[PDB]
RNA sequence: CACACCGCCCGUCGCUACUACCGAUUGGAUGGUUUAGUGAGGCCCUCGGAUCGGCCCCGCCGGGGUGCCCUGGCGGAGCGCUGAGAAGACGGUCGAACUUGACUAUCUAGAGGAAGUAAAAGUCGUAACAAGGUUUCCGUAGGUGAACCUGCGGAAGGAUCAUUA
RNA sequence: UUUUCAUUAAUCAAGAACGAAAGUCGGAGGUUCGAAGACGAUCAGAUACCGUCGUAGUUCCGACCAUAAACGAUGCCGACCGG
RNA sequence: GCCGGCGGCGACGACCCAUUCGAACGUCUGCCCUAUCAACUUUCGAUGGUAGUCGCCGUGCCUACCAUGGUGACCACGGGUGACGGGGAAUCAGGGUUCGAUUCCGGAGAGGGAGCCUGAGAAACGGCUACCACAUCCAAGGAAGGCAGCAGGCGCGCAAAUUACCCACUCCCGACCCGGGGAGGUAGUGACGAAAAAUAACAAUACAGGACUCUUUCGAGGCCCUGUAAUUGGAAUGAGUCCACUUUAAAUCCUUUAACGAGGAUCCAUUGGAGGGCAAGUCUGGUGCCAGCAGCCGCGGUAAUUCCAGCUCCAAUAGCGUAUAUUAAAGUUGCUGCAGUUAAAAAGCUCGUAGUUGGAUCUCUAGCGUUUACUUUGAAAAAAUUAGAGUGUUCAAAGCAGGCCGCCUGGAUACCGCAGCUAGGAAUAAUGGAAUAGGACCGCGGUUCUAUUUUGUUGGUUUUCGGAACUGAGGCCAUGAUUAAGAGGGACGGCCG
RNA sequence: UACCUGGUUGAUCCUGCCAGUAGCAUAUGCUUGUCUCAAAGAUUAAGCCAUGCAUGUCUAAGUACGCACGGCCGGUACAGUGAAACUGCGAAUGGCUCAUUAAAUCAGUUAUGGUUCCUUUGGUCGCUCGUACUUGGAUAACUGUGGUAAUUCUAGAGCUAAUACA
């Protein structure tokens, strides 16, 4: 006997057929668009939002007027209102079904750092953010897959220690100043 | 296995004290006492874990060795002596006295009361003997043995007994038209007002309890305990008034305070 | 048959490799049931009494009560009469384990015997697929180096859906 | 059938009756055909096909045997659907 | 301390009752394969009866005397299990299949059996006694053994870590705030597996580069893209090196932060493929049905799209091959949902017990109504797990925390086969309520006994009322049998083969 | 995500399996920068073990004449800390492993009105009509003499305690 929780769970599911001319590209085309490192990226964001639609798909099921249906439907609808891929308007469980992979890739810290214009491509963005030079609030964060709150969003600001930020020169800019 | 059994594992634990799985491998274990080891509180528990005084194991011995803590006005050394039901625990340091009520969601919530009502306390009665050259006997649910009890308490009503002394102040017939708190089941910790029992020969009673709110639920016998006269409650209620309130308005309520 | 009848393909016998079966050796090996006989150790019962105290009775004697009783020292012995009590012993019970026959699980070498599958330039014939040159096949019986042949009764999956008042 | 009984039925582990031809025991009789076998042909060889003979058998009575391409290669009971 | 006695506050004890922690015996329902296991058990207890014995008690638990029972095709009994049982795990449309030695619950055993002391609790093995198997010391007389606790070693094999440090946390034990604990915690080994995530980004140059505007073409641009440039440029930085902290029982790791640290940023990304299945080369050397590749089909015999290499390209990526058990694919085990004329397959044929299935029809007076199955509701049902509410672990797998300028919070909720309890419904499906009328419902005749009120209380007889079985009759029921299956048995009539 | 694709033929349509495809576990190959979480002598042999450790314990409150310490006050029985030993309790929990075990274990449901129970928590404890202002004997510890090659082996001799034993 150990004081130890064993509870680890796998966030990705490889595709059924291995190659596949047609998939191939469309992830391909996914990776491209939002700078993501390896096909892992996108099967996470798939399997993230079959679990979605599939609770979506089970809940239909229930009756209309079921307090469980009721509560579970407006809890999901909340949650994926305040993560910002729905609006107040089309917030009815129905809807949840006519979402897609890229309503969901738009919300990573890498896209919308590079969305709101504090890097000037996809893929600085994802540098940017990994050598701690983005904060959310006042959290200096570096995780590219970390999903940006619908309200978090007014306030990415570059981290205050930053040397593009904050206003003290790096390695580079120190040893060219001292041999300068 | 040979002979009783000394530990408790922390997952086996009942899961009314909420013990995290990370802190350990082993519980408190309440040991022998008045109250089942399933339907009690460790004094460890409520001192580290509600009251949030003692932070490790050596603090809450600390405490209580000092002898500052009195449950039912007897001071209690043993930091795994089971305090159940209606059980008044008194901190006379600090001047502060707890009446052990089971919360709406079914756990004991520190829920604080007055030094002058920790006086007395409410008694469920198991059974009732006689033996001796008749001097009848009771059994209460806290394993108090009173002598010479008043013929008109019968089995399954309440006493009040007075903590200083040992004797009944006065009882509460069980009949229809009285308000109850359930200690067992789903329903553990509402509070309602009897309509009927349906006597079951050879079997457990079922009795059914109207809430203050037009909900009506059922309950077996044994997990009733009658707390006051008609509607009116002879002790202090928890925070909520024993209502069990949905998940839907829990969420109203909740969003309406933000 | 489609490399297309210079086609395909059957069995005996022959060489090689790999499996399995049968088999005298009343074959060993391990383990489990048990017939019969023996019986370590504890536990119980009936005895037993190595030792250890107490009660006692006088010899030498102090004080108190009044020759006798209580009170303090010591040594002797009474199969005196009471308690404790170890070794050992008959009997009882649970009973591991041991000696000898019987029943039986699996593995296990084996002279010699008799099969199957894969190997494709072995040898002798050509049984089958065309009416395959004796239509083929089934059941059963007998006989041949081998495929097979023959009797008797069926089947068409035949080479005949039909043969005439 | 303007008779009777009034659900007594359907299909079936176990368990039963029958079951071509051949085949094995005892009895009867043996005309034809005829496994085995003896010859005569054909053949490179023929241990077969073709022909002459011929034992068991083919036939009957009493015991077994329980199999066939025992086939409509198609289980049985009930409803409906074209001439 | 109070006027020589009388006392307050505890601690150890204590026959017995209650209680808590249990434990032990039971009740009902539920388990994998096997008929090349069909009858088993009862001499020596099998099933039951009476009396005991023994035991903490109920009982064939055991003895005595009796009875001859008990279980079984609804699968007994026997054998097998690479069988500890559950909570659960993997996979997955719906149904299912497979696994569950392993951290929580229950059981069992300390090499194999057996017997027992002590104690509330043991048939205890880090207690003892004996035998069986192994084996240690020895002065040969005797003595001492038990890792399937933590390390570690040998063996076995395809298969598994350190003779480490600490009671600080979670708890346990003791006369006990103070002692101890290889329970447990913390490091070391660790690509069992799971979550996040490096190996570069931007700017400036030329393209017999691309698109957008002008010219019919040639040829014209700070509008937007581009690489196989070791071309040009500073900006950013974690990997490592190493102060100081913080963390910690003491350390480590992480987080924090001085100093150093990027131009083949040589601070270098691998493992498998490139004929089809199946994404990617009929490019160039070599070998010549030899060497080898190839899960399968196939490629190799002198121009190899497949072998050994070079170059190039594809796939997934800090991971990717290979082998083997298992799941989906497998509607190739078929309940949902498969086949059986010829592909593998209906018994040669009929009877027949068990098994399964079975035609219309019938609109409440504290006890009932004829009893179930079915269906809906209720209570009971350990957490962990799974689903799922809340919560910015910096995100996530997680965790059960946290949030506001002493406070306001949370630690929800759902599911939990079957069977057993509880209250409604009465369609559907079983069962029966009166047929030689001892049938229902009503008042009427008697036999025996009894209730325990009564003659103010008290003793003897006889009573009624309260309450039963047995009967001798009577009135009434609209008195009691549904139909007769294009279901089936049987009867009879004239034929038929 | 309720999925299929190659392979019998000269070609076709089938039945049908072999092969491919993805997941999960054990092994193993080559490769391996950062960080968190984390399984791990189960399968074969419940086969066999050197060595070290894993169960001990004292409060004001059962027994203190060990100078092992210094301290009063010196006619004060016992100032205190306290080794050792007697006494009390624990060692039947925990941990390990899966050999056994097929209505057995075990799970859900009920019963003890048929039983035991240390401990805790209550009740009870002059309810009995018959030397007490404290009774008796021993043995550890300690001292002293020993035996055996040998063990957590122990015999003999001299004192002394009780909440031990009476």
């Amino acid at each position: 006997p150990v004081a130890r929780s064993w509870v680890c769970r796998k966030t990705y599911v490889t595709p059924r057929r291995p190659f596949e001319k047609s998939r191939l590209d469309q992830e391909l085309k996914l990776i491209g668009e939002y700078g993501l490192r390896n096909k892992r990226e996108v099967w996470r964001v798939k399997f993230t939002l079959a679990k979605i639609r599939k609770a979506a798909r089970e809940l239909l099921t229930l009756d209309e007027k079921d307090p469980r249906r009721l509560f579970e439907g407006n809890a999901l609808l909340r949650r994926l209102v305040r993560i910002g891929v729905l609006d107040e308007g089309k917030m009815k469980l129905d809807y949840i079904l006519g979402l897609k992979i890229e309503d969901f890739l738009e919300r990573r810290l890498q896209t919308q750092v590079f969305k709101l214009g504090l890097a000037k491509s996809i893929h600085h963005a994802r540098v940017l953010i990994r050598q701690r030079h983005i904060r959310v609030r006042k959290q200096v964060v570096n995780i590219p897959s970390f999903i940006v709150r619908l309200d978090s969003q007014k306030h990415i600001d570059f981290s205050l220690r930053s040397p593009y930020g904050g206003g003290r020169p790096g390695r580079v800019k120190r040893k060219n100043a001292k041999k300068g | 296995a040979r002979g009783p059994k000394k530990h408790l594992k922390r997952v086996a634990a009942p899961k009314h004290w909420m013990l995290d799985k990370l802190t350990g491998v082993f519980a408190p274990r309440p040991s022998t006492g008045p109250h089942k080891l399933r339907e009690c509180l460790p004094l460890i528990i409520f001192l580290r874990n509600r009251l949030k005084y003692a932070l490790t194991g050596d603090e809450v011995k600390k405490i209580c060795m000092q002898r500052f803590i009195k449950i039912d006005g007897k001071v209690r050394t043993d930091i795994t002596y089971p305090a159940g039901f209606m059980d008044v625990i008194s901190i006379d340091k600090t001047g502060e006295n707890f009446r052990l009520i089971y919360d709406t969601k079914g756990r004991f919530a520190v829920h604080r009361i007055t030094p002058e009502e920790a006086k007395y306390k409410l008694c469920k009665v198991r059974k009732i003997f006689v033996g001796t050259k008749g001097i009848p006997h009771l059994v209460t649910h806290d394993a108090r043995t009173i002598r010479y009890p008043d013929p008109l308490i019968k089995v399954n009503d309440t006493i009040q007994i007075d903590l200083e002394t040992g004797k009944i102040t006065d009882f509460i017939k069980f009949d229809t038209g009285n308000l109850c708190m359930v200690t067992g089941g789903a329903n553990l910790g509402r509070i309602g007002v009897i309509t009927n029992r349906e006597r079951h020969p050879g079997s457990f009673d079922v009795v059914h309890v109207k809430d203050a709110n037009g909900n009506s639920f059922a309950t077996r016998l044994s997990n009733i305990f009658v707390i006051g006269k008609g509607n009116k409650p002879w002790i202090s209620l928890p925070r909520g008034k024993g209502i069990r309130l949905t998940i839907a308005e829990e969420r109203d309520k909740r969003l309406a305070a933000k």
